[PDB]
Parts: structure tokens; C-alpha cells; sequence
């Protein structure tokens, strides 16, 4: 049997490409999917080793969400270390296990994983959500301690909303667990002191959510001289991920300690949009990465992001922290995804519908005029720059864009507005979402997306990260349009491996 | 050896397949007992090989991979061919005696 | 009925991807499920009956 | 006597192909709800074992 | 070697709980173990004490180490591969 190949580079007709079970760069099992992201840095194999809840479609109706374990050195390379911690039974406090936390103890070479038991159809007097923890002695087998059941109901706390227990040392030598509960109808994170891991001081309510809405995966660091607070929302509306910045623990406090609005940055702490949920951070020294889940979309639709909040649990994306000179946070590629780009693609023109003209490497475009260029490949790095004319232009870059495609879905970044959209262009013309990010006043764009199969990344002048769930567009070529003003793109390199 | 071959036969029998063909073509022409089939161009070993191939209907990594007979680009009802005939090239015997 | 139903309605189409979309989060086997728009809304007419019937049974549009 | 003995999966046979296809499929092994418990994970390149 | 090392062959039962200074009863069609205590005990600290089983049968629960008990526990019972799981709960 001789075996055919397709004209792929030649051709910008739409083609009908496919994920496969199993992800390399944005880590995804080939068994189940990735929901919220644990990281933990370990201090004798000196990598990554992030968990995570292992997510099917047909969840079982009592007990699911167990937890395995992804180890990483450098974010671009991830192998699995198979189930850590199971679930429990039917009627066990831990038959759904939340997010947690994970701490080593040198006092006796122990790990410690806090994690969240929810019980299945709570009773009135039994308590929805309960903090347990786990001890392993090589990071490989896990025993419960069966001894241990922190409450939330015993200081006061709600019971069915008694989430995400976070670990922290400080200098003073004393481990902080910050917990994402509801006071009387208030969202408080609440601090617990320890000095062995086993006994437990309610030290008060360190903090106070803003406007009567729930904090998820609280993480609270310190990189350099600033406090950063990572959260992700829960109210359905904004279902995002935003920081807190203080220059000491107190300061950080203090921040929105009741109605305050203290926003870190102009743009109300965003870091990126609804496709990032979950982000928790964790450093190994020299650099802060921050994981999380892009979801997936039902029916394989990539408007289809759905209603209220999107589906649960995804592929795994990893970020990397970039702190500026006035505290600001911004997200990254990591430097191994970077770099692990190595063959260069040939780019050329497929079709010419616009007014734009062509001078080599520079490509000038009108309002109304695009540029479609070749077919894109499983693994994608496509960096270009972009000059507009002036700070009120609406360019945009189309994936999954053919000569007969009726719908392409693209990204417009609004000068005029400040941010960028996702929306469905084609017979529909539908806006899915936006995030708010940095304007040059230079009206300079360098735009760097990092596509993995159907999860892509843009970073703007290492000023907006912005992540998409976009299927089809592997093997599918890609498309630059501006809308009202005028723009001048260059230094168009595609990147493959 | 020998050779068998349908030569006439009614319309209602050829189209229901009894004697051969499957109910998809006629067996006139051919062995009795002769079956039309698709054909099996080894399996899928990669996506790459996948997107290759002619677009059929629940392709993946590791299926079988059916023949485009007819090269339209799509697998169907029309991608069929002969491929089974249960008539022997030669059927032998040998007996040996020794006393 | 409800199949007949929406067929001469004519919404059957529109109906069928929906739920198709809809449950395909909670049911593995509507994972490439599709309807077509003038094809999938009647029986093809069996090959087995054309082929007797040589020259006289015209298959429905869409197949 | 009996010589074309067809050879058929035994349990733990059965149990391993099972596995290997809940595994091929995506599908959690656990839940194959016939009373078989597989303990298993990935190698380096991210292929299920068992 | 037509045999397969599956060693299936293997009784599992449990027949003994002394949980602290407390028996109990043992319901082998709902794989129940229930134990009854007054009114007033701390159940938040239970000990194993004899926990018996079936020759070379090992379970998840071993004898000396303490239990919360205010919910019911799943205990696993595994003389070889062939595994067993019950529920223990406290009254
Ligand atoms: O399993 C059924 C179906 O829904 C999911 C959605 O995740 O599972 C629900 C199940 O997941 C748990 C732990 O397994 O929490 C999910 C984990 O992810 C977090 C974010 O870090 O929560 C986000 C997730 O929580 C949702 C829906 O579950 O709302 C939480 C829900 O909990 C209440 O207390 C119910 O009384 C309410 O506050 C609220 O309605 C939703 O807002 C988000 O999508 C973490 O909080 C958590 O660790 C359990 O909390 C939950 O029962 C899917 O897995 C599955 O398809
Ligand atoms: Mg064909």
C-alpha cells in the first residue's frame, strides 16, 4: 500500500483537523483532563511537581476528582506520576476532592497536601466541605490522616463554603493556611497558625472579599518587595483571574479591607481572560510560573463558549510571572516554550482581498483589506510586529480562516477601546469576550502567539496575555485584517517543531 | 481445478445478493458465492497519516484505513470491490503405498 | 411521533443540532453526531428495493 | 483428541485488554464497573501502563 | 503455561471488630460492619484492637493506630489481588 499526501503547504482551503487524546506543551493526559492546577516546588528534586483533579465527561454521580501529579522542571516538558491521592467512598467526607495545598516539613522530611473533602448530599448537621490532609514521605505514596477534620462550622465559618486551604512559611518560622470561606454572608479568607502542621490557631479573618463575591485558589507571595494576592473570581458575570498588590503583608491587608477598591494597576488587576481560571503560582528561586486551566467547549465549537460560566477543567497552561517596575504583574512565555521553537516555516501570501500592497517582509493595510497567509502546523510560533498609525486602529488576526471558510474566529485588538476581543467573525459575527491591556503610545505591537494543537496564546509587548480554546486551527492558515484604521506588519516568522 | 461463473440470473435475486454480491452489485459475471467488500489499506499510525488519507467517517490513530476505489475523496457505499471468490486454484491428493 | 413531528414542522434540523450540542456534554456518543439540512430527515430508499426495481425508484434528495 | 484449541483471553488477559482499551479510548479504566481495580500511570512519553 | 499467576483462589471475609472496647455486627450482603455506642462517647478517637480475618487476608486498617469515626470509613481487604470493600459505621 503506498500512502497519498495532500498538497497542505499550496492550499488555503478549510480543513477539518483533529485533537489528539494526549498534549506535550500544554500538559494533557491522555486519560481524563486537567482541573485545578496545584503547584509546589520541591526542595530536594529541585522541579515543579504540580497536581491537579483529574476531570472525566461522565463524572460518576458520588465520588470522582481524584488527584494526580504532573512533574516539570521548566514548564515545556511534563510527565505524569499517575494517581497520588484517591478518592473516597460514597458515603466519606472525601468523596470529591477540591483544591488544595501542598507544604514540605524538613522537621520531618514529610510533604503535606491540604486538600478539600466534599461530601456527597451533605445532611443539615453534616459539613458540606472539609479541610484533610495527606502525607507522603517520597512525594510517590500518600496516607490520609484519618485524625484530622478542620471544620469550617467549629470558628464560626459557613459549612458549605469552606474551600481551597493555601500553605505559606514566613521568616518568623510559622506555617499560614489561608482558607476561602463565608462569614454571615460575607466572603472572608480566613488564617490559621500553626508550627507543626497538626495543631491549628484561628488567627482571626486575614482578609475580606470585594463586594460580596467569592475569591478561588487564593495564593499569597512576596516577589522582590511587593505582596501579590492571586485570586480567581467565582461570580458567574466575570469568572476571570485578578491580583492584589501591597508592599507588605499589613499593606496587603489593608487592601479592599472593606469596600476599598485599592486596584493594583488601571485595569482592575486583570491578568487573563475568560479562557484562564484557577491560576495558582509557585517559584522555584529564580522565576514565579503560574498555572491553570484553559477550558474545553461543548460540542467542539470555539463560539460556543456557553452561558453563565464556562465548562469545568480543560488543558493545563502554564504562564510566567513578569514583574514591572511599579508592581504591576504581566504574563509571559515561558523561556523553554520559547526556545523550544526550532525550525523556521517559509510564510507567503494565499489570497489578495484587500487594498494591501506588498514590499518584501512589510505588508501595508487598509481599513477593510486582509492578508491571508499559508497553513499553520500542529505546534505554531508566529511573531510579527505592527505599526498603526495612530492610537484608535482595530487590526486583528483570524485563525481558522480558508478561501471557502463561512466563519473564521479572530482576535481584534481596539486601540480606541484599550483591549482586545474575541469574537466570531463570518455568517455570524458573534462577540464572545475581551481583555483590557496596556496601550503602547508608541502605537508599536509585538505579537507573539504560542499555539499548541487548539490552545493558543497571544502575548502583546509583553503587556497583554490573552488565552484561547480555538479548534481546527492546526493545519489551517491564519489570516491578519485591520478594520478602521491603517497598519504596517513586519517580521512575520513561523515557527515549528 | 476449475472455474465457475453466473450467467444470467433474475433481477430480484441479483439485487438481493443470495448467491453473492452482498445485495451491493451482481454476482453475473462472477464466481458463485462471490462477496463485494471494501478493501483494507493497513491501519492509521499517526494524525498526520489521518489527515492524509481520504476523509471517512470515524477515522483515528490506530482504525483501519479503507481504500478510495473510486478517488472521489470521501469513503462511501461506492468504494467497494470484489474481494472474495471461494473457488481453489487447484485442490490436490497424493497416496502412498509401501510394502 | 416527535421525530415525525418536527420533520413536518421543519425544524428538525435546527432541533436535532441543538441537542446534539446540548448533550454531547453528558453523553460521549453525540461526540460526531451531525445533522444534515435535506438529507437525514428521511429514509434513503433501500439500495437493495432500487436495484430490483431497475430504472423505476428514484432515491431521496441528499443521498 | 481436541487440536484447534482456540485461544481465548484469560482474566488477567481480559482484565489487560479491557484496560487497554478504556486507556485507547480516553475513558477511565476504574470505571469499567466489573469489579476490576487497575493500577496503572505513564511512562516518558506519555503512553498509558499498566 | 496456560495458567495465569492470578492466585484468585483466596477466602476474603472479615469477622471481628473490637473497635476501642466495643464489638459490633457484620452484614455480608450490604458489606456493612455496624458498631453501637451510647449516647455520649468521643468517637472523634477510636482505636483498632482485633481485627481478624480470613488466613492471609490483609486489610487497609491495621491494629493500634486511631480513627475518626464520625462518618462511615471504607476498609479493603486483600489476601492476594482479589480485594473486598466494606463500610464500618458507628451508631
Ligand atoms: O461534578 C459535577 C459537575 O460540576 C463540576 C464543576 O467543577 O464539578 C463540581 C464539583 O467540583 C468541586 C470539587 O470537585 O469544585 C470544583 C473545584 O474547582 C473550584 C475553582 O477552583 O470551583 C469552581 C467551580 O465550582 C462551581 C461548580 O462546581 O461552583 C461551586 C459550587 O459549590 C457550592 O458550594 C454548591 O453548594 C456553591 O458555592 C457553588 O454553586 C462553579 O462556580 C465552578 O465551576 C473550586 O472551588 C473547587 O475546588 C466541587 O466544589 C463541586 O461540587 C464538574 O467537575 C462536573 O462536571
Ligand atoms: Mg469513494
Amino acid at each position: 500500500p503506498i500512502l497519498t499526501q495532500k498538497n497542505w503547504d499550496g492550499t488555503a482551503t478549510y480543513f477539518q483537523s483533529s485533537d489528539e487524546h494526549g498534549f506535550s506543551m500544554y500538559y494533557k493526559p491522555q486519560v481524563g483532563f486537567v482541573g485545578a492546577p496545584m503547584p509546589f516546588y520541591d526542595p530536594v528534586a529541585k522541579d515543579f511537581k504540580v497536581m491537579y483533579l483529574q476531570d472525566y465527561r461522565p463524572n460518576p454521580e458520588a465520588t470522582y476528582h481524584p488527584i494526580f501529579g504532573v512533574a516539570t522542571k521548566d514548564g515545556a516538558t511534563y510527565e505524569s506520576l499517575g494517581e497520588l491521592i484517591s478518592c473516597g467512598g460514597r458515603d466519606e467526607q472525601d468523596a470529591a476532592i477540591g483544591t488544595g495545598g501542598t507544604i514540605y516539613n524538613p522537621a520531618d522530611k514529610l510533604y503535606y497536601t491540604f486538600y478539600t473533602g466534599n461530601k456527597f448530599k451533605p445532611s443539615s448537621d453534616q459539613n458540606a466541605q472539609v479541610v484533610m490532609v495527606a502525607t507522603s514521605p517520597d512525594f510517590k505514596t500518600w496516607t490520609k490522616n484519618r485524625t484530622f477534620y478542620l471544620k469550617g462550622d467549629t470558628y464560626g465559618y459557613d459549612k458549605n463554603d469552606f474551600r481551597d486551604p493555601f500553605l505559606f512559611q514566613t521568616e518568623d518560622g510559622v506555617y499560614h493556611m489561608l482558607i476561602a470561606t463565608r462569614k454571615n454572608g460575607k466572603g472572608h479568607i480566613a488564617e490559621f497558625t500553626s508550627a507543626d502542621l497538626k495543631e491549628w490557631e484561628s488567627a482571626g479573618t486575614f482578609m475580606t472579599m470585594m463586594w460580596d463575591r467569592f475569591y478561588e485558589c487564593p495564593d499569597v507571595f512576596k516577589m522582590g518587595d511587593w505582596w501579590y494576592l492571586i485570586y480567581s473570581e467565582q461570580a458567574s458575570f466575570m469568572r476571570k483571574v485578578q491580583y492584589f498588590k501591597g508592599r507588605t503583608l499589613e499593606d496587603l491587608k489593608a487592601t479592599t479591607a472593606n469596600d476599598a477598591g485599592i486596584w493594583p494597576d488601571n485595569r482592575e488587576g486583570m491578568l487573563d481572560s475568560r479562557a484562564f481560571y484557577a491560576g495558582k503560582t509557585a517559584s522555584d528561586g529564580t522565576n514565579r510560573y503560574i498555572w491553570g486551566w484553559c477550558p474545553t467547549r461543548a460540542g467542539n465549537d470555539n463560539g460556543n463558549v456557553g452561558d453563565v460560566e464556562p465548562e469545568w477543567a480543560g488543558n493545563l497552561v502554564a504562564q510566567r510571572l513578569i514583574q514591572h517596575e511599579d508592581g504591576t504583574l504581566t504574563l509571559g512565555v515561558p523561556d523553554a516554550i520559547d526556545r523550544k521553537y526550532t525550525s523556521a516555516q517559509e510564510v507567503k501570501v494565499m489570497a489578495k482581498d484587500g487594498n494591501m500592497i506588498e514590499s518584501g517582509k512589510t505588508y501595508t493595510l487598509g481599513e477593510g483589506a486582509s492578508v491571508i497567509f499559508n497553513r499553520l502546523k500542529v505546534h505554531n510560533k508566529i511573531s510579527f510586529t505592527v505599526k498603526t498609525a495612530s492610537n484608535t486602529d482595530r487590526f486583528g488576526i483570524s485563525f481558522v480562516r480558508g478561501t471557502d471558510s463561512a466563519s473564521w474566529y479572530s482576535i481584534h485588538v481596539n486601540a480606541d477601546e484599550g483591549k482586545a476581543n474575541f469574537e466570531k467573525d463570518g455568517d455570524d459575527a458573534k462577540y464572545l469576550f475581551d481583555n483590557k491591556f496596556n496601550i503602547p503610545a508608541d502605537n508599536e505591537y509585538r505579537v507573539t502567539i504560542y499555539s499548541d494543537q487548539s490552545v493558543c496564546v497571544t502575548y502583546i509587548n509583553d503587556q497583554l496575555s490573552f488565552t484561547n480554546r480555538i479548534y481546527q486551527m492546526q493545519k489551517n492558515p491564519w489570516s491578519l485584517c485591520c478594520y478602521k484604521g491603517e497598519i504596517t506588519v513586519s517580521d512575520v516568522q513561523v515557527s515549528t517543531y | 481445478t476449475y472455474r465457475n461463473e453466473i450467467l444470467e440470473l433474475p433481477e430480484t435475486v441479483a439485487a438481493n445478493g443470495k448467491f453473492g454480491g452482498n445485495g451491493v452489485k451482481s454476482v453475473v459475471g462472477h464466481t458463485y458465492g462471490a462477496q463485494v467488500g471494501y478493501i483494507a489499506d493497513g491501519i492509521f499510525k499517526s494524525q498526520d497519516e489521518v489527515d492524509n488519507h481520504a476523509t471517512q467517517e470515524g477515522a483515528a490513530v490506530g482504525r483501519i484505513r479503507y481504500r478510495d476505489i473510486d478517488h472521489n475523496g470521501v469513503i462511501d457505499e461506492r468504494d467497494q470491490n470484489w474481494i472474495y471468490d471461494p473457488t481453489p486454484s487447484f485442490s490436490y491428493g497424493l497416496n502412498i503405498y509401501l510394502e | 411521533s416527535r421525530f415525525f413531528d418536527l420533520v413536518r414542522w421543519g425544524e428538525a434540523k435546527d432541533v436535532i443540532n441543538a441537542y446534539y450540542v446540548t448533550e454531547a456534554s453528558r453523553c460521549s456518543i453525540y461526540k460526531n453526531a451531525g445533522f444534515t439540512e435535506n438529507k437525514n430527515e428521511y429514509l434513503p430508499v433501500p439500495f437493495e428495493q432500487i436495484s430490483a426495481s431497475n430504472g423505476n425508484y428514484t432515491q431521496n434528495f441528499g443521498w | 483428541m481436541y487440536q484447534s484449541k482456540m485461544n481465548v483471553l484469560n482474566t488477567e488477559q481480559y482484565g489487560r485488554a479491557m484496560w487497554q482499551a478504556y486507556v485507547n479510548d480516553g475513558e477511565n479504566p476504574n470505571g469499567n464497573a466489573l469489579g476490576y481495580a487497575y493500577n496503572w500511570g505513564y511512562n516518558a512519553d506519555g503512553n498509558p501502563v499498566l | 503455561d496456560f495458567k495465569s499467576g492470578l492466585r484468585l483462589d483466596g477466602d476474603v471475609w472479615v469477622n471481628s471488630i473490637r473497635l476501642d472496647e466495643y464489638a459490633g455486627t457484620v452484614d455480608y450482603q450490604n458489606k456493612a460492619i455496624v458498631v453501637g455506642v451510647p449516647y455520649d462517647y468521643d468517637i472523634t478517637r477510636m482505636v483498632v484492637t482485633e481485627m481478624n480475618l480470613s488466613e492471609g487476608a490483609k486489610a487497609s486498617i491495621a491494629i493500634g493506630e486511631t480513627i475518626d469515626f464520625s462518618l462511615p470509613v471504607s476498609l479493603t481487604v486483600k489476601n492476594g489481588d482479589v480485594q473486598m470493600s466494606y463500610t464500618i459505621t458507628v451508631k
